[PDB]
RNA sequence: GUAAAUUUAACUGUUAGUCCAAAGAGGAACAGCUCUUUGGACACUAGGAAAAAACCUUGUAGAGAGAGUAAAAAAUUUAACA
């Protein structure tokens, strides 16, 4: 019953991540105690 | 004590190739932060203490100046469109998931 | 696919990129050995027929 | 039932409350709140990564734009975690 | 003693790359025969959910999970809700462990089951043509078919 | 992630603060990597629609150094429109009156020459020397990587290393130097 | 000093010296020897 | 190796032409000059040489959110002489 109008993007998922969205801190090492960069503790 | 790349950002990824040589497999579970490597989440005697609420009414020049300061972005961003335009704009924008 | 495992899988596309600079590593190490030295295990060539 | 989230079913409103409560029912000690991600902090759109540790071990973690609402993130994560009802979780057999 | 071929060390004597060794091989296939075990081990006991797959299909490659809709650009000569095997599987994958065929996967192996689910046509595509000051014009309007395939399931089985 | 919806967006498209350091760097490679950040081609998600730049804090910009004879050699011209506005201005010159404008110009002319340059120069950050501020600094994340490797001048050298390089050539003992 | 593109030496009291990017022939017992790269 | 050719019948339209390569002529061994010949291209598509007629790559038509390629980015820094 759907409209034959144009379809963007030809395919849908619902769950398009198994392993996680990529956000910037994914590949992103973590630091000792997390200091910030020139943080002079 | 070779490892194609550093492992310790994402997942501890190891290769390998199966007996017959016709597939690789990867190993790559979750790297997980350290307890140590984080950092602690951070921390009118007679009358009422009433609410402090004044909002200046800033003209239009020095509001879009500090919307740019506070968004670091140009004027043009903040300064309004015409009928047209707004008109033009769809209300109802299609939704996938 | 490789720009959408990049973004919504993450951990297989640095599978992949460590599978690349192996192959890369591999093909200096056979291009610096110039002999007949093992061909290397992921240089292999699965054949056809 | 397909393609929602759990929390986009059934609605909470303290999931810290939820979390600490399940995890004192199966012993664990209490989840305590750190700072595993942070940018920007001074500005108006910060990002705040949030981890619920347990035993000094991560057993969530969560974003927000704020500390308060991302650890409520977190505590969302980890009951979902520990309820099963997860992402990435066995889809349906048909 | 220096050997004859010693360099004293310059900003450009090395190449400026880290020297790197690779594994030996012998430790290195019993390694990697460790690492198939454990993979083949988490597949038999089921540590893992909701797979996702790379299929060569009408020429396209396309990242499917279960549950998704995929439109293919042609007419695919099945009735409508009829059950068919995706086969030629680039990849398929899961959480902390992921299977690369070379280039294929074998059927034993993994399977996609998708399920024809509509057949229909695309909205009208414009061809028009135009050459200026040479009274050049065309127009046609045409309309593909196309086929919407539901994936219902990925398997995989204990193989490596 | 079992992320919510909107956490996860947020997450996804945050912006981030990156420093970056002068101090004897190449204007151009610091520009170029600047650049790339300001745009977010570091992104995976990058897209010219998604506003998915990134601030860039770059630091001790009066400390770069040019390659060659580039201080003497490369010009900066400009013209105010009345009769007579074309000025020209070595870049020892313009490096002496503004002591970021060099580094701000060669970030502006790699960044792409459309409406969202503005945008992303607004983005950017540039401090002459080693004070930043305080707000800034408890927003930074992540210092890169210098582009060039600052070739520790002869003094620096240690004895280790001063004895461990061969000696080249015998001089005469009679050769007053 | 006289523009010059190839410099010639007129007395044996001329020399070349190359300064400020340009040679230069300078004479100092006859100055009208003096010759200026171009 | 190829598949076109000649004849018969019936007619229209084109017959104010440009650059490039090559062999020449005129002119200044000037011209985005003029005149012949041989061959391309243009007066039809697309990509490249910045924009682009004539240079280079490429032709036979549609859809595709695939893939392999064609042409395709200028290099150079010089004067001591007993
Ligand atoms: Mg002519
Ligand atoms: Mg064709
Ligand atoms: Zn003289």
């Amino acid at each position: 019953g759907l409209d034959v109008i144009r379809i963007r993007k030809p395919f849908h998922t619902d769950n398009p991540s198994i392993q996680g969205q990529w956000h910037p801190f994914t590949n992103k090492p973590t630091t000792f105690r997390g200091l910030r960069p020139r943080e002079v503790q | 004590t070779y490892s194609p790349l550093p492992d310790d950002y994402n997942c501890n990824v190891e290769l390998a190739l199966t007996s017959d040589g016709r597939t690789i497999v990867c190993y790559h579970p979750s790297v997980d932060i350290p307890y140590e490597h984080t950092k602690p989440i951070p921390r009118d005697q007679v009358l009422k203490t009433r609410l402090e609420e004044k909002v200046e009414h800033l003209e239009e020049g020095p509001m879009i100046e500090q919307l740019s300061k506070m968004f670091f972005t140009t004027k043009h961003r903040w300064y309004p469109h015409g009928r047209y335009h707004r008109c033009r704009k769809n209300l109802n924008p299609p939704k996938d998931r | 696919v490789l720009a959408d495992l990049a973004i919504y899988e993450p951990k297989t596309f640095k599978s992949l990129a460590a599978l690349a600079s192996r192959r890369r590593h591999e093909g200096f190490a056979a291009a610096l050995g110039d002999g007949k030295e093992p061909e290397g295990i992921f240089s292999r060539v699965v054949q056809y027929h | 039932m397909t393609g929602k989230e759990l929390f986009e079913m059934w609605k909470i409103i303290n999931p810290m409350g939820l979390l600490v409560e399940e995890l004192k029912k199966r012993n664990v000690s209490a989840p305590e709140s750190r700072l595993t991600r942070q940018s920007g902090g001074t500005t108006a759109l910060p990002l705040y990564f949030v981890g619920l540790y347990c035993d000094k071990k991560l057993i969530a973690e969560g974003p927000g734009e704020t500390v308060l609402v991302a650890e409520e993130e977190a505590a969302r994560v980890a009951l979902r975690k520990l309820y099963g009802f997860t992402e990435n979780r066995r889809p349906w057999n048909y | 003693s220096y050997l004859p071929g010693y360099v004293p060390k310059t900003s450009l004597s090395s190449p400026p790359w880290p020297e790197v060794v690779l594994p030996d091989p012998v430790e290195e296939t019993r390694h990697h025969a460790e690492v198939v075990k454990k993979v083949n081990e988490m597949i038999v006991t089921g540590q893992y959910g909701r797979l996702f797959a790379v299929v060569h299909f009408a020429s396209r490659q396309w990242k499917v999970t279960s549950e998704d809709l995929i439109l293919i650009g042609n007419e695919l000569d099945l009735a409508c809700g009829e059950r068919i095997r995706l086969e030629k599987v680039l990849l398929v994958g899961a959480d902390n462990f992921t299977l690369l065929g070379k280039p294929l996967l074998g059927k034993d192996l993994v399977r996609v089951e998708a399920t024809v689910i509509e057949k229909t046509e695309s909205w009208p595509r414009i061809i028009m043509r135009f050459r200026k000051r040479k009274n050049f014009k065309k127009k046609r309007i045409v309309t593909t078919p196309q086929t919407v395939l539901r994936i219902n399931s990925i398997e995989i089985a204990p193989c490596l | 992630s079992s992320f919510s919806r909107a956490p996860q967006q947020w997450a996804t498209f945050a912006r981030i603060w990156y420093l970056l350091d002068g101090k004897m760097q190449p204007p151009g490679k610091l520009a170029a990597m600047a650049s790339i950040r300001l745009q977010g081609l570091h992104k995976p998600v990058y897209h010219a629609l998604s506003d998915c730049g990134d601030h860039v804090v770059i630091m001790n910009t009066r400390h770069i150094a040019f390659s060659g004879n580039k201080w003497e050699q490369k010009v900066y011209s400009s013209h105010t429109g009345y009769p007579g506005g074309f000025r020209q201005v070595t870049a020892a010159q313009l490096h002496l009156r503004d002591p970021v404008a060099i580094v701000k110009l060669a970030i502006y002319g790699m960044l792409p020459k459309n409406l969202h340059r503005r945008t992303m120069m607004e983005r950017l950050h540039l401090f002459p020397d080693e004070y930043i501020p305080e707000d800034i600094l408890k927003n930074l994340v992540e210092e890169l990587p210098q582009p060039r490797k600052i070739p520790k001048r002869l003094d620096e050298y240690t004895q280790e290393e001063i004895d461990a390089f061969p000696r080249l050539w015998t001089p005469p003992e009679d050769y007053r130097l | 000093f006289k523009n010059k593109t190839v410099l010639k030496k007129r007395c044996k009291d001329c020399y070349l010296v190359k300064r400020r990017g340009r040679w230069y022939v300078y004479c100092k017992t006859h100055p009208r020897h003096k010759q200026r790269q171009m």
